[PDB]
């Protein structure tokens, strides 16, 4: 689960500063 | 309060009488506080009072508290002397 | 260093949202009365100061705004100066020369006269300063003097801003407690900024606070929090509210950690709309210095059934006790009363708590109701 | 000791009933004095232009209302 919530907040955050 | 300063004169008499003859027994507790706000001799009148408009006046502040307990009383009410209020 | 749990706790609130601007009253509607709506103010912040700016390049209908502004700021300024002036003549008319006085703080009974040390919490209205004072009530005071210790300020502004338009939105919080033996400084602050806006393209927000903590005698070390979160909307949708956080902590004992025990966390939240379910989900997870903690929190609604109130909390230690937790609200109208019941289920314990409320103004049929207590209490000697 | 307890307290009496019970009192009625003259100037308003008297309530009123807004 610990990989899992770090890929996606990676995710969102990059997602949210591409933007 | 005029202009944000105090002047004047308070009186608080507190008295305690422990009708107690049931272990707390005849206890005689008397507090007595006179405080004296005064506008300060030295300093001459200021432009609030004569012209009456926006000043505050200076203040002279002359606090005596007096406690006396007579007969049997309690450590829990056993008069002190100390604290921030009392004593800085 | 607090545990995990309680970092997780902390991360996992919920959905988040940062606050806004504001606008003043006068300027926007140009002298004419308004109404309140997000969107519109934000925008009219924008607006003006892009307009500002083509004015400054050189288009002559955004001089013309500019300057229509500024004669509605201007006017707007002057009367309040008018109104103010006024109102400090009428006081002084009312009140000669007396200040007004401020109501004493009300503790509550005791055995001490309760009218005493009134005199001292009774003071002269202060003037219209940015600070906010309150008084701090600690637990267990003195028993011969007032138990109001400490103090609290709290102030806010939008600084930066020209004309009432635009700015960086500012709060600041401090607690000082300080005698002759201890001291306790609690500071918080919290700082907003505003990247676009509707009209102008998506709602992003990002918002920074920083807490830190000092106990001098007791602890003798400082904690530090800095947490950085970014908010937008319908980022997979319409809207869907998205947001992302991260937190550092730290425990050293100034400035820099310098080894001291760091602690790093993330969170997400989101909300989405699937069905006749509107759920919103916030998870997170924690990392000190090396267990890891995960926490999630969910509120689901049915909207079939929309008297009823669904929360859902899932907690994970390092592995990896998993504590799961639901809870169910529903309210009712009896005969002349209200009934609300509250139904919390933890499997970790195997644990079901019910709690009913109730309350009744019309009679004391609910009284009548309810005597059993009476005959179970028995003297037994 | 105990002995002394008694004696003392006609003192106290003797600071409060004879001193504190008409000072205080003294001000109470100097307040009613100043209540009424706001009533006489009441009473000018209502004399010019010809209005009605104003129907001021009784002490009974008052008194109670003492414990309300007033
Ligand atoms: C100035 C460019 C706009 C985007 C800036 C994003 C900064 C926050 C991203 C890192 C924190 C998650």
């Amino acid at each position: 689960a610990a990989a899992f919530a770090a890929f996606a907040g990676f995710a969102f955050a990059a997602f949210a500063a591409a933007g | 309060f005029i202009n944000g300063n105090q002047l004047g004169e308070r009186m608080l008499f507190q008295v305690d009488q422990g009708l107690n003859p049931l272990s707390g027994g005849i206890y005689n507790r008397a507090t007595a506080s006179y405080t004296k706000f005064l506008e300060a001799p030295f300093l001459p009148k200021l432009t609030t009072e004569q012209l009456w408009k926006r000043k505050a006046p200076n203040t002279v502040v002359l606090h005596a508290k007096a406690g006396n307990a007579l007969g049997d009383v309690a450590a829990y009410d056993y008069f002190s002397l100390g604290g921030p209020y009392s004593v800085r | 260093l607090p545990p995990m749990t309680f970092f997780v706790e902390q991360m996992s609130e919920g959905v988040l949202k940062p606050e806004g601007w504001a606008t003043m009253e006068t300027v926007a509607g140009l002298g004419e009365e308004v109404t309140e709506d997000e969107g519109a103010e934000s925008f009219n912040h924008v607006y003006y100061r892009q307009m500002y700016e083509l004015a400054v390049a050189g288009d002559p209908w955004a001089q013309r705004e500019y300057a229509a502004m500024l004669r509605a700021y201007d006017k707007g300024c002057e009367s309040y100066r008018a109104s103010y002036e006024e109102a400090d003549v009428d006081a002084n008319v009312e009140y000669g020369v007396e200040s007004y006085v401020v109501d004493p703080i009300d503790f509550g009974p005791s055995f001490d006269p309760e009218d005493m040390y009134s005199h001292r919490h009774a003071y002269a209205e202060a003037a219209d300063a940015g600070v906010t004072v309150i008084p701090s009530q600690d637990y267990y005071g003195p028993e011969h003097d007032d138990p109001l210790n400490g103090i609290v300020f709290q102030y806010e502004a939008q600084p930066f801003s020209r004309h009432g338009w635009g700015g960086v939105p500012f709060d600041l919080t401090v607690c000082c407690e300080k005698d002759k033996t201890s001291l306790c400084l609690q500071g918080e602050t919290h700082v907003s900024l505003v990247h676009s806006v509707p009209p102008f393209g998506p709602r992003h927000i990002t918002q920074v606070t920083g807490s830190w903590e000092v106990l001098r005698p007791n602890i003798k070390d400082v904690m530090y929090q800095l947490e950085v979160d970014t908010f937008k909307d319908g980022l997979l949708g319409k809207s869907d509210h998205a947001g992302c956080g991260l937190m550092l902590a730290r425990l050293g004992e100034g400035g820099d950690p310098r080894k001291g025990p760091t602690a790093v966390g993330v969170r997400l939240q989101d909300t989405l709309r699937v069905g006749p379910f509107k759920l919103e989900a916030c998870a997170s997870k924690v990392a000190v210095q090396k267990e890891e903690g995960w926490g999630a929190r969910a509120f689901v609604g049915y909207d079939w059934l929309p008297g009823l109130g669904m929360a859902f909390d899932f907690i994970q230690e390092r592995t990896r006790l998993r504590g799961y937790g639901a809870n169910f609200t529903y309210d009712w109208e009896a005969l002349g009363a209200a009934f609300g019941m509250e139904v919390d289920y933890v499997a970790a314990s195997e644990s079901v708590f019910v709690s009913v409320n109730a309350f009744s103004g019309n009679d004391y049929r609910l009284g009548w109701l309810l005597l059993l207590p009476a005959v179970n209490y028995f003297k037994e000697t | 000791f105990r002995w002394l307890l008694p004696v003392a307290i006609a003192a106290e009496v003797l600071f409060y009933r004879r001193f504190l019970h008409p000072r205080l009192d003294d001000n109470q009625r100097r307040v009613e004095r100043e209540e009424e003259r706001v009533w006489a100037l009441r009473g000018q308003q209502r004399r010019a232009l010809g209005l009605h008297r104003p129907h001021r309530p009784d002490k009974d009123a008052a008194w109670r209302l003492e414990q309300m807004y007033d």
